[PDB]
């Protein structure tokens, strides 16, 4: 028994239901529609698209990955939103492959769609599937290996997947430039997250050759005048304190005098009261100074007076950087002038870049945060650029993390393909064709990328079934032309932690959504 | 519902007592015109004219 | 008995069922018309 | 007479009465129990809605559903409003009793046409559920629950997962949720408070990695991030106050009528801050639990003291990390010693590595009262979905703590019910069979429905499980649950509340009653 | 980059105008796939500005007539179907969800960037091996009378199949026959009458052994006479205007007037005695007559009927032997009808003069006593396909195998070709096989059984050559309809693929829609 329309009205204005194959068509068109606004992106010869706003200046940004797509469209469906939350939690963690989850989601409900059309229990798809990806995950980390025992091949393997992952997006364009240096910046790391530590900055014109990562540390503030203008070999401490107008921790005081010579008396103490506390940081002997809060004019007077260099207010993540890599700290407390390590450096001055103005930081104590000097004809340029270079660093973070990988895109795929074909010959009963179309979904993914590369694509994937066939697992298609070629001599790597995690949530996320049986709209908060 | 939209429907004694409704109306506006002796109601037309019945 | 046609079609239930509530309706609309004591219709 | 106003304003004024309006009533329940049908208990599927302002979220937690929902007729309300009930009581059959209280008044709307007075149909519910709870009761087998074994409870939990997608890794939940309700229960109390537990969730990450911490959990990082970030077994102390000079809650005016009075300002707010740092240093505790945060003069100072702290912990994980420490609550350093002190197992710092979120977990060696669970999995609707389910079983185990609290569902009991129903019905005078009959037939409503959604041959399955359960009689012969044959379900063993289908019996009972009696109706 | 169309006139010159007909081509196959096979369900098709006319039909060619669309692909299936249903009956629902399928199939196909000329080559020649199998399986039949009669019953049962009728088949199909029988070997359709009187049931209805007419007598005509002299005519008799024209009467006395009276009264005598000379028993007036000549008629005492029609005085010409006449110098020049009798009979609440030992029975008249007007149109459309499915099959005496059969055969054939065919078109020739292996499952959907377990014993049987194996639908087994006796006509499922193959060659070649700004409504 189906019914909830004829009888009487059990809804408000613009409150629905629907309960038949009608809610399926509804949830299949809108995912049907989130891959081909997808689909039509993936590969290494994946495409682009442009996101426009609706009026208010029509932001314009240019991106490859489908992540921010999904994020700023407005999706309907409530199966749409699934599919860009799923595709927020996937480019949260790793990223590079959001939209090959994306895509073999929608390929995997249309599939499912066919199959249902073909009448058929969902739960025995659930099930078939649950167990084809339990065999094909125990199947691909038996293709897991493990690398790192040492550094020159380790190093290879980093530039390898560096330029994998520039594929994807655009940077592919100039990915050499790009690999090697990025590969350093990850070797700054040295065991730990927090890739807000790597500073990236961008300023218009240049060229994407000419950005390049410093060799050392970079700021941006301004100075006062009576502080110097050419500093080396400084000695530096960090400050987050309140010298603007030294308010006492007590509220509720005040002035309760009458003459007014009183007044000129309390306020020079008051300014020697400031001038002994210059002199309680400045009994530490530093050579310069930073301060998380605002420097003021008083203060600023004494530390000319003094005439040492000293940087003004700034934020949490600029003084992070710098107590990392010079070993400084953020002191508040100035009884101790020697309790306390000064951060260290060798060479602090001021660099004219271009139309702007940057201090150059070098010989600091510690390499461990970087800052990436980034220049393009546009700004779309410059923020497409940060938000792939952002992707590839995540990406290196997580296999240094973990140094388990696996072959290339698609081979991997194709034997997960195999073995699960394999199964389908063991698997008897109606679970066997579910599964076996469960099979043929995965298979779908190398033809979407030879087709995004504009290359026949079922002859390739007959031969490429032929050659994984043979044990051959080596072979796959090649990335310089539409042929077939081993990727370890021609050098793709594939991180196996990311993409056996992107099984894992399509799997996760498909059974979810099939699960449905009805679609009710409440109402829309009539205005 | 019934499927006769289109249209109002009523029942009961409810309409039963509204069938009173009417007819015991009519019977008050002629409470005066009884047999041997009564009295004489006016009525004048949307014209206006002047007419008298007993 | 294995699985096999899940019955993924129900619209024509619904039809079904709504043609013949219908009848219901107005088969129950008119039972107060035939009998020798039976009510009559205006 | 012409008609006139008696009511104030009759021109918008909408009345029905009699059997039109009951019509009204079972045609809109009828079409609501239909609408909620296919989730039924151990085997079903998940409706998915969106609110008003553009939230989604699935489930068969069935009364979510029916509470999402911008409903017009009052017994849908009250339908929510029962199920609301249902799942604060339970938590199962969120979607099982509402679709027996259509089967109910289904029963009720045909038995209607036959001419009889509601009385009748409502007094013979009635008589019905307090048989079909008597013999719910002679069923139910007691379960021998120990501090030591466990498997019984984890196929428990493990078959209360079915029809809930959590059943993917389906054997761990069960594990960590004994473990938990063991380590917070109150055991002569037979109470668990469920605000013990910090039930929480972040997105990624896998259903495997769904786990049982035996501590707590914050969400605050480092008050100097620079500072080391890891230790052992510690000691902590919570504070209720901040690290500001002692300021009274009354209006102060303090007068500075001389320098020196300013002097001895100056020096007297440091000498408070050092000593307060020499009163927290003196009691020996590693960590310090503060409320409402503090300067950056407290923050060096620790860092040239090395005793970690933090600052702006809320109200209710303050009391929790007071609780799982085992010390007391100190306001102020007058009531600060070494005695009232906290012993740390192991703190920690994570960040999730990709997240930027910072996330301090505290384990400890000794024992514990408040534990906290994890998710991970693929969306907020997944971490809603693990966090209700979960939330749901605790909820079982809480009416489990006692024994008989279990008797073999899926099914069956509507089976057995439904034959004690018939039998005792059969022995008594007219007037009451019909209704008692209609009960039986609503009481094997839910087999029917259970084999629909499983996408079972539904009537021949009823009917040679019923000829197998009533030639030989055992309470466990219900239906394929997990679809391989195997009917004797003293194997599948499907192992779930007594009370929660007792309740269900009694609320939908109790329900059909009251919503029989509206017999006239008034609208605007 | 500029506007060029009027307000209101559209062009989709990408894959979204195939997409839009692709979608309602697709809401058309469902629609009706519910019609087909012995297990069809009917619908209904309501109606709002109509003034709520509703009618209830399962072949699909009704549906099809009553319903319109703004995209033009599905109007051209729709004049496709007209097509089919010109030529023969049911079929409409079987080639139109056959191009269902194959437009389907060329989905499934466009969705590997493949030029459409090699798919239309491929199901050139696909369509030519096909139609070459399927003659060289071409059964044929009429050498013997008990042969050929046993051909047209089952192919007649097999096809009250997919109508409703099937309730009472043996009362219907073998009926029908005999009315094909009544043809005498001429083509003419025309001849079978089609009566639908609401009341009764369908078994209470029958065949007469005579010819029955709805029209009023004349004043006083006699209710019976044997052994029937008839004539048939078609002149004036209505005080018979002399035809000529601007002719005045034009006098200064009316006796001249009076004289004129009675000289046309005695006029319209004579052409009463003039038709009176050649001698007959009844008359047949297929128009009016008028009161003196009804007072002529009676003193003759004849039976003259009056306002007839023209298509039931041709068919009547034909059937009792008599030819109509229209002047009557020629008392021997005239084949005249004959009838046994002719009395009176009542049916429902009307009345209707009987013919009962008529000369000839070459016309037919089928009563239908139904028990609704609705249940009796869908009737009298079904009888119509079934007597047109009867004349062809009597037209040309091959006939062919149903139940996949022929289907599979065909399928079979194109299975060898595309494997020994290189190139895509192979596959898609097997995707067109495949495309036909649909039309039979959509067959067992209707009945709901195992279908792809069915769906491979065919191909199984099929490509072990057992050439007559077919689906039982009693069942849901698989046997011989040589036993079972399901034959159909091979002119029917000729034409069925081929006009499927020339209406997918038509859609299949189209880029661009273009709909005209609407005029006004």
């Amino acid at each position: 028994a189906s019914l909830s329309l004829a009888p009487v009205n059990i809804f408000k204005a613009g409150a629905d239901e629907e309960r038949a194959e009608t809610a399926r068509l509804t949830s299949f068109i809108g995912a049907i529609a989130i891959g081909d606004l997808v689909k039509s992106t993936l590969g290494p010869k994946g495409m682009d698209k442009i996101l426009l706003s609706s009026g208010r200046d029509a932001s314009l940004m240019v991106t490859n990955d489908g992540a921010t797509i999904l994020k700023n469209i407005g999706v309907d469906n409530p199966a749409a939103k699934v599919l860009v939350d799923m595709s927020r939690v996937q480019d949260d963690e790793v990223g590079d492959g959001t939209t090959s989850v994306t895509v073999l989601a929608a390929e995997l409900l249309r599939e499912a769609e066919s199959l249902i059309a073909k009448k058929i229990h969902p739960q025995t798809i659930i099930a078939g599937w649950r167990e084809a990806t339990k065999a094909a995950r125990e199947a691909l980390l038996s293709s897991a290996v493990d690398h790192g025992s040492d550094e020159v091949k380790f190093r290879q393997d980093l530039m390898n997947i560096a330029g994998t992952t520039l594929s994807s997006k655009l940077l592919t364009h100039h990915k050499d430039h790009f690999t090697k240096l990025a590969v350093e910046a990850v070797l700054r790391l040295k065991g730990s997250g927090n890739l807000e530590a790597i500073h990236i900055i961008k300023k218009l014109g240049g060229s994407l050759a000419d950005s390049y990562l410093d060799e050392g540390f970079l700021l941006d503030k301004k100075i006062g005048v009576n502080q110097p203008k050419r500093i080396e070999n400084a000695k530096i401490l960090i400050a987050n304190t309140g010298m603007d107008t030294d308010k006492i921790k007590i509220f509720g005081s005040r002035v309760r005098v009458d003459s007014t010579a009183k007044v000129a008396e309390i306020e020079h103490a008051e300014k020697e009261k400031m001038k002994e506390k210059v002199e309680r940081i400045l009994k530490h002997g530093i050579n310069c100074f930073i301060n998380r809060q605002l420097i003021y004019n008083y203060p600023e007077q004494l530390f000319g007076a003094a005439g040492v260099m000293a940087i003004e207010h700034a934020d949490f993540a600029g003084v992070e950087r710098l107590a990392l890599v010079t070993g400084g700290e953020i002191a508040s407390t100035f009884d101790h002038p020697e309790l306390v390590k000064l951060g260290s450096c060798k060479l602090i001055e001021e660099v004219m870049i271009g139309e702007d103005k940057l201090i150059h930081f070098s010989g600091v104590a510690l390499g461990e945060a970087c800052t990436i000097v980034l220049r393009g004809a546009t700004q779309q340029i410059l923020d497409e650029a940060e938000r792939s270079l952002h992707d590839a660093l995540c990406v290196l973070a997580q296999t240094v993390k973990d140094s388990r990988t696996v072959y290339g895109g698609g081979c991997s795929e194709m034997l997960m393909a195999h073995a699960v074909t394999q199964l389908a010959n063991r698997t008897p009963g109606k679970e066997a064709v579910a599964m076996e179309s469960y099979a043929k979904a995965l298979r779908m993914l190398p033809t979407i990328i030879a087709d995004n590369a504009g290359y026949d694509s079922a002859d390739l994937v007959a031969q490429l079934r032929a050659a994984h066939s043979e044990g051959n697992t080596t072979a796959g298609l090649d990335m310089r032309e539409g042929t077939i070629g081993d990727m370890a001599i021609l050098g793709i790597t594939e991180s196996f932690q990311v993409k056996r995690q992107v099984l894992l949530s399509a799997a996760e996320a498909a059974e979810v959504i099939l699960r449905v049986d009805n679609i009710i709209k409440a109402a829309p908060r009539k205005r | 519902g019934p499927l006769s939209v289109f249209g109002d429907r009523s029942t009961g004694e409810t309409i039963r007592s509204q069938n009173v409704m009417a007819a015991a109306s009519i019977a008050n506006i002629v409470k005066s015109s009884l047999g041997p002796v009564g009295l004489d109601k006016m009525l004048v037309d949307d014209i206006g004219d002047v007419t008298i019945t007993n | 008995r294995g699985k096999g046609a899940y019955q993924d079609r129900d619209k024509p239930a619904q039809i079904r069922f709504s043609n013949i509530s219908a009848a219901k309706a107005v088969a129950d609309a008119i039972r107060t018309s035939l009998g020798p004591k039976g009510m009559d219709k205006m | 007479g012409r008609p006139f106003l008696i009511i104030k304003d009759q021109d918008r004024k909408s009345r029905l009465m009699g059997l039109e309006a009951l019509k009204s009533h079972i045609m809109a329940a009828k079409a609501v129990a239909n609408t909620m049908r296919t989730s039924l208990g151990p085997n079903g599927l998940d409706k998915m809605m969106v609110d008003k302002d553009g939230d989604v979220t699935v489930t068969n937690d069935g009364a979510t559903i029916l509470s999402m929902m911008d409903v017009d007729h009052q017994i849908a309300k009250l339908m929510v409003e029962l199920s609301k009930s249902q799942d604060d009581e339970i938590g199962d059959g969120t979607t099982g009793v509402v679709v027996l209280a259509g089967a109910l008044l289904e029963e009720a709307e045909q038995l209607l046409d036959r001419g009889i007075h509601p009385i009748r149909i409502a007094d013979g519910y009635e008589q019905a559920a307090r048989v079909a709870i008597e013999h719910l009761d002679k069923i139910s087998d007691s379960v021998l629950v120990d501090i030591k074994d466990t498997e019984p409870l984890i196929q428990t939990a493990k078959t209360t997962l079915g029809s809930k997608v959590v059943n993917s890794c389906h054997r761990q939940m069960a594990e960590i949720a004994v473990n938990a309700v063991l380590t917070v229960a109150d055991m002569e109390r037979r109470d668990v408070d469920f605000e013990l537990i910090k039930v929480e969730g972040k997105v990624g990450g896998r259903l495997e990695d769904t786990k049982l911490i035996k501590g707590v959990i914050v969400d605050k990082d480092f008050s100097h991030p620079q500072m080391p970030k890891k230790v052992e077994d510690a000691k902590i102390a919570i504070l209720t106050c901040p690290f500001e000079p002692p300021k009274p809650k009354t209006k102060h005016k303090l007068d500075v009528t001389s320098v020196e009075d300013y002097k001895a300002l100056q020096k007297y707010e440091k000498e408070k801050f050092e000593e307060m740092i020499q009163q927290i240093k003196e009691t020996g505790a590693n960590l310090a639990i503060c409320q409402w945060g503090f300067d950056d003069e407290a923050n060096h100072l620790l860092l040239q003291n090395n005793l970690p702290a933090v600052r702006w912990v809320g109200g209710p994980e303050i009391e929790l990390i007071a609780i799982a420490t085992g010390g007391r609550i100190v306001p102020r350093f007058s009531e600060l010693t070494a005695e009232k002190l906290g012993f740390a197992g192991l703190v920690q710092e994570i960040s999730f590595g990709t997240t930027k979120d910072k996330m301090l977990v505290i384990e400890q060696c000794k024992n514990s009262r408040a534990v906290t669970i994890f998710i991970r999995g693929g969306n907020k609707m997944i971490i809603e979905e693990a966090k209700r389910s979960l939330h749901d079983a605790l909820c079982v185990i809480r009416n489990l703590i006692r024994d008989n609290r279990v008797v073999y569902g899926g099914g069956a009991a509507e089976i057995s019910c439904a034959l004690a129903v018939s039998q005792e019905a059969d022995k008594c005078p007219t007037l009451e069979q019909y209704a008692m009959r209609a009960f039986a037939d609503a009481l094997e409503v839910i087999p029917m429905a259970l084999s629909e959604n499983s996408g079972m041959n539904p009537i021949q399955t009823m009917t040679e499980v019923r000829a197998r359960q009533v030639k030989e009689m055992n309470p466990a012969l219900g239906i394929d649950c997990l679809h391989k044959g195997t009917n004797d379900m003293k194997q599948q063993h499907v192992i779930e509340t007594l009370i929660g289908k007792k309740q269900q019996i009694s609320l939908a009972t109790q329900m059909v009653r009251m919503i029989l009696k509206i017999d006239d109706i008034r609208k605007p």
